[PDB]
């Protein structure tokens, strides 16, 4: 005595992949293909709801990272390409009569430039950094000589992170788990729709995480196999700790022509003292959150499990090192001291090496060239959470790091998007005519 | 329980008018459908008129679809009936009923299932 | 409120089709989203055509339930389950309804060519 | 032609709406342009699904006139008005009208339902 | 199948509409090609709602035929002819059969709206 | 074969100087300008 | 045997075949192969 009845709105979905829309209110964040953010974002919460979110599985954080992808390799295409730089460098130290730790760092370079006209060259001098520059065997090389030709990033271009939001396609859902202490994976019970996400800053960093978000009540350690050594572990921290990172020397900046219309701009003479670049934290602000992310291992691991903590002093550079983009500048900071406790049953400086020439997200073939900064760098940062990677009776791990994807997973842990089905059926008591 | 309670005026002429109304109580309202139906000293039961659990669809007798309007107000869970010209011929005692009807998402009734105390009207 | 009533009973919730009807239609990937979400939609209204509803949100059909696709009473089905849970349950079923459904409509739209040549 | 009879009044206007509607339809900004008048398109059509009038140009409905959104006569509106003064005359008006239209058709649908539930 | 009654009688691939129908629907020229058809399918929809058959796959109208344009019999018509032959001979009158179908609908909409205008 | 038609008793108002089609002619202008020019000898030996 | 024309010369003759005719090909040198870098990132590959 029941027939089907078809209904068009069901508000049922399933999971899919598709592709999310930009939305933000030059900066090389800035995409151009991204429109204003609604005036008055919708977030509706689901009553009665569960849905299962998996972090792992999140294939937003894959868009994320093709979109900074492209809008980096679009925003560097236009500009100056740095094909005559790579030439032989007579080299000596800048400033030799110094007692600080930063001497030997800076060399004082001498080359050619071949002017504009082609039939002309022009002797040049520069500053670069001890890191930028390989000895050929005095007579140096650029480091990236053997792998690319470098660019030169448009110094008109600003590096700091915009919060962009991701915003669903039509006919498609975001739900937001927004749950106290979600671990990233498994049911949610207080699942909400968005049309968009939360700005997300796109920040670039190793080891720890900055201006990210913190964890509504504790401590969060989040990972795919906790106990699988191989797995990356990403903590979130619910007490944000200040870190004051600065490139305290002076600086001035030159320009030359290359080319016909080609710019090049270069370290020039240091003012007043010179210094090495570091980092400030209190120490008893990194005890106390080192203490609660280590009441979170006894969680986990056990309350009578040693545990120890080591500097990921092996592999490259770009990793052992935290990468933090102050003011503009890369800094490549060492921060052994907080990764240096045993845990059983004033304030620490950080010392910071600066490098103008970088490779990111890992990309062997694409050098790029950082311009330099006017003046003397202070910023203030937040570090919201760690990464941390592992090698019992004692378990010792190391901040391990390298890879950007799971910094923005970590941010979008909490999203999911799930394709809406509107056509569904139902017996009742009718029958057509 | 369940109660339902007919009220309403008592004395007619013919040519007049004359609203009825039923206070529910111990069940929900708007999820039931209701129904008017009377009792002649000298008849037995017949129907009168029916209405939905909305309100929305109305059906009356042959006799009456051109006089009576049954109506109700769900957020005061009560039912009304009015009637016009009230002939001798329905003098009767008038009662209101819950169920004969359903929604289409609620299992099939068509049976009167609570009726009320009833109340007289006498032309 | 979009999906608002998502966790409601399916009865309550077959009251707000008309918030999901709307807002479903709310750099060259952006373009392919756009154009893939018009196909969605298309072959949606196509199906729902094909099946005689027309623009009609809640379609009430001539094909029996059959009582193997869930043998639930509609006071439960309608009352103490939801859209997801019903959706799932019958997961195994429904292109085998939509295919009765189109048959149907078949035999329909002939019975009635046939009733509108009576003279 | 098009919009041939947008100078004229709303009645002999309304005489004139199939080829206005058949003239809707007729590198990657063309095709964007393409997409967005298909969207557009798609919009009307399903905003006249909601309220039941997606078979027919001119669709009657049950709401009644508020007579608060315009107080001219039938006479007055229809043989002295164009449609760009009775654009101007209702602008503020089209959000409510659209949802009591929609809410309109919510209660047919739902009435049809129940009354094709009666044995 | 799709396709599958080209080579059959009128009568008997009349009940194979349905596999066409869904059929109509299943990088930059790609999507020039999607958009494409979609604008097809959307032309041949709004074709159909003009003359009223937006839900149907066959609708009977008021427009008499002519017998000019063909004079053969129904039999004839619908046994001996396959549909590409048909369609080759009335090639040089669909677009007049289509306007008088336009004119056809119109009078209808006029008239059913003055039908329901009397209480 | 063009196709206008007069529109009788319609008062639009314009405004030459809020016409979006004058930024589309003048970017599509250099779009074609620039594309056009593309496939081309580049003068880089005459910086000399 | 196909052509636009078949006693058009100006047009070729394409004849589709209903056997197969198996046809091996070799360079029978044991050639070496060098592999240079001339420019940064870049390197030609050449015969030794
Ligand atoms: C990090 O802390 C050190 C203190 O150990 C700061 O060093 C002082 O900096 C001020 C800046 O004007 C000087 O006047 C003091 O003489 C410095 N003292 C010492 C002992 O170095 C350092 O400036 C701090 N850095 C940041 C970025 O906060
Ligand atoms: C890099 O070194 C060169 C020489 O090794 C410096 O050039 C000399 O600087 C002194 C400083 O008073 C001058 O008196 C000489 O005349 C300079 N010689 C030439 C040929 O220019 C150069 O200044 C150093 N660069 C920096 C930034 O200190
Ligand atoms: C994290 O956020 C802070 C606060 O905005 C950033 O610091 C500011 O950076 C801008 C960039 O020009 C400066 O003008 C402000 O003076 C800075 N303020 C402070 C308090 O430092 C910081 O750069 C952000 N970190 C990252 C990695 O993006
Ligand atoms: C084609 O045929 C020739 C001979 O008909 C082959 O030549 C022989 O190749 C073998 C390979 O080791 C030698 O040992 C013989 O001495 C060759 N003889 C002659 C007369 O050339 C040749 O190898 C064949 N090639 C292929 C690809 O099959
Ligand atoms: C500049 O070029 C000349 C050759 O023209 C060379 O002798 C000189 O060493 C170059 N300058 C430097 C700093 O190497
Ligand atoms: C030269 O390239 C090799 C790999 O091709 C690399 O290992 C080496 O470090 C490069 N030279 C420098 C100075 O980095
Ligand atoms: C997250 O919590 C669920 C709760 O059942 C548990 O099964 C899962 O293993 C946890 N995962 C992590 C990484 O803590
Ligand atoms: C997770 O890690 C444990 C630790 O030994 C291992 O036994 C288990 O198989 C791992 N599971 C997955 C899915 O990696
Ligand atoms: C970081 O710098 C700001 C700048 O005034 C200061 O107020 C704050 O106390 C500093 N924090 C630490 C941990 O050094
Ligand atoms: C802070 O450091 C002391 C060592 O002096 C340690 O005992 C204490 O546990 C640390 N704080 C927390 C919260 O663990
Ligand atoms: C650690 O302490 C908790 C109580 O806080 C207890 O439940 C757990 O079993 C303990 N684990 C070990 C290894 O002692
Ligand atoms: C940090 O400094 C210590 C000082 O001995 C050194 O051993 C360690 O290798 C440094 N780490 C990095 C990544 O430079
Ligand atoms: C770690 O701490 C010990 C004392 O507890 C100290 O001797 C050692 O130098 C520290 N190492 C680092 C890298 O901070
Ligand atoms: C740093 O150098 C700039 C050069 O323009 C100068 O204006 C500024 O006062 C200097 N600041 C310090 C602290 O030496
Ligand atoms: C750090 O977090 C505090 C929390 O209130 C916020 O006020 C401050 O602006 C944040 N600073 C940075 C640099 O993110
Ligand atoms: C959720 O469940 C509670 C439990 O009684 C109920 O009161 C509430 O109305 C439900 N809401 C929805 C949207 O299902
Ligand atoms: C109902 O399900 C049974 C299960 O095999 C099947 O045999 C029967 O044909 C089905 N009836 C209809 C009308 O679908
Ligand atoms: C529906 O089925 C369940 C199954 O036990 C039963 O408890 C319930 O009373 C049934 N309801 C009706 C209205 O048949
Ligand atoms: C549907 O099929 C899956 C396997 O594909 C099975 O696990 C599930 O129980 C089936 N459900 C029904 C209702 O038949
Ligand atoms: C414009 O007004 C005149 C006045 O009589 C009328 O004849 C004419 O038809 C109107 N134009 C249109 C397009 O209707
Ligand atoms: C007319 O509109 C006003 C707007 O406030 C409303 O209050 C009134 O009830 C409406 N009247 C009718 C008959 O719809
Ligand atoms: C209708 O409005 C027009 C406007 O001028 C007026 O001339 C006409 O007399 C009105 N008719 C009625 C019946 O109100
Ligand atoms: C619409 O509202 C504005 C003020 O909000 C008013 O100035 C205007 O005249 C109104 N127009 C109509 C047609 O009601
Ligand atoms: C094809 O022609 C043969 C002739 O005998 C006929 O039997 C068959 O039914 C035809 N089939 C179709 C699809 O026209
Ligand atoms: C049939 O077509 C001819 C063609 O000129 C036309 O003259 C005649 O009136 C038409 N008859 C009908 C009934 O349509
Ligand atoms: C149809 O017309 C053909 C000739 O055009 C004739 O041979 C055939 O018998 C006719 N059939 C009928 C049923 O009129
Ligand atoms: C249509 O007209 C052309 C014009 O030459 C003619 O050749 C063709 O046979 C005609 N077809 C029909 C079916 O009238
Ligand atoms: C192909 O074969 C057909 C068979 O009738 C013939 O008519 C035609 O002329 C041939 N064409 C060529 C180019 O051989
Ligand atoms: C084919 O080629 C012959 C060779 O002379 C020529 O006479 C004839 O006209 C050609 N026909 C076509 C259709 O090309």
């Amino acid at each position: 005595n029941l027939w089907v009845t078809v209904y068009y709105g069901v508000p049922v979905w399933k999971d899919a992949e598709t592709t999310l829309f930009c939305a933000s209110d030059h900066n090389v964040w800035a995409t151009h293909a991204c429109v204003p953010t609604d005036p008055n974002p919708q977030e509706i919460h689901l009553e009665n709801v569960t849905e299962e979110f998996n972090m792992w599985k999140n294939n937003m954080v894959e868009q994320m990272h093709e979109d900074i992808i492209s809008l980096w390799d679009q925003s560097l295409k236009p500009c100056v390409k740095l094909t005559p730089l790579c030439v032989t460098l007579q080299c000596t130290n800048y400033a030799p009569k110094l007692r600080s730790m930063m001497r030997g760092e800076i060399k004082n370079c001498s080359f050619n430039m071949t002017t504009e006209l082609r039939d002309k060259k022009q002797k040049v001098y520069s500053l670069f950094y001890r890191l930028d520059v390989v000895q050929i065997n005095k007579e140096y090389r650029l480091i990236n000589c053997n792998t690319s030709a470098i660019t030169q990033a448009c110094p008109k271009v600003s590096f700091e992170p915009i919060p962009i939001h991701y915003c669903a396609p039509a006919g498609f859902a975001i739900l937001k788990c927004k749950d106290k202490k979600f671990n990233g994976t498994g049911p949610c019970p207080s699942v909400s729709t968005v049309q968009c996400t939360h700005g997300i800053k796109p920040v670039v960093s190793t080891q720890l995480l900055l201006n990210g978000s913190l964890a509504e009540e504790e401590v969060i350690i989040r990972s795919e196999n906790i106990t699988n050594n191989a797995k990356n572990i990403l903590v979130q921290l619910n007490t944000p700790v200040q870190i004051n990172c600065t490139r305290p020397s002076n600086n001035t900046v030159k320009s030359i022509r290359i080319g016909p219309g080609q710019a090049f701009y270069y370290f020039g003479d240091v003012l007043g003292h010179v210094r090495m670049a570091h980092c400030n934290i209190s120490k008893a602000t990194w005890n106390e959150t080192l203490g609660k992310v280590v009441k979170q291992l006894r969680k986990h691991f056990g309350n009578n499990t040693i545990i120890r903590f080591a500097q990921s002093s092996g592999g490259d550079l770009e990793v052992t090192t935290h990468s933090f983009n102050c003011g503009g500048e890369f800094f490549y900071c060492n921060t052994s001291g907080l990764f240096n406790s045993t845990w059983i049953s004033d304030s620490l400086i950080l010392p910071c090496w600066i490098k103008q020439i970088i490779n990111m997200w890992q990309r062997i073939g694409q050098a790029m060239y950082a311009p330099p900064i006017q003046g003397v760098i202070r910023c203030v940062s937040n570090i919201t959470g760690l990464i941390l990677t592992r090698d019992s009776t004692t378990e010792t791990f190391r901040p391990g790091g390298g890879d950007m994807r799971d910094n923005w997973r970590s941010e979008l842990y909490k999203y999911k998007v799930v394709k809406i089905e509107p056509l569904g059926v139902a017996p009742t008591r009718c029958k057509r005519r | 329980e369940v109660q339902l309670v007919e009220t309403g005026g008592g004395l007619v002429q013919p040519g007049g008018s004359l609203k009825l109304s039923c206070r529910a109580s111990g069940y929900t309202f708007s999820s039931f459908a209701m129904s008017w139906v009377r009792q002649a000293p000298g008849k037995g039961l017949e129907w009168v008129s029916l209405i939905n659990d909305r309100g929305g669809l109305t059906f009356y007798v042959d006799s009456v679809k051109g006089r009576f309007t049954i109506s109700r107000d769900n957020s005061k869970n009560t039912l009304s009936l009015q009637m016009h010209s009230l002939r001798d011929g329905d003098t009767a005692v008038y009662y209101c009923a819950t169920g004969g009807m359903s929604s289409a998402l609620q299992s099939s009734k068509y049976y009167f299932d609570f009726w009320g105390q009833g109340a007289l009207v006498t032309v | 409120g979009f999906l608002g009533a998502a966790g409601s009973t399916m009865g309550a919730a077959s009251m707000t089709l008309t918030v999901q009807a709307r807002n479903l239609l709310s750099g060259i990937k952006q373009l392919q989203a756009r154009v893939l979400a018009v196909e969605h939609y298309l072959r949606d209204q196509q199906l729902l055509g094909i099946w005689g509803c027309s623009g009609k949100l809640i379609c009430c059909t001539n094909v029996p339930w059959n009582s193997s696709w869930s043998n639930r009473n509609l006071s439960e089905i309608w009352d103490n389950m939801t859209w997801l849970q019903w959706d799932k349950e019958i997961s195994n079923y429904t292109q085998i309804i939509y295919g009765l459904l189109e048959e149907s409509q078949n035999q329909q739209e002939k019975n009635e060519q046939d009733l509108l040549a009576l003279d």
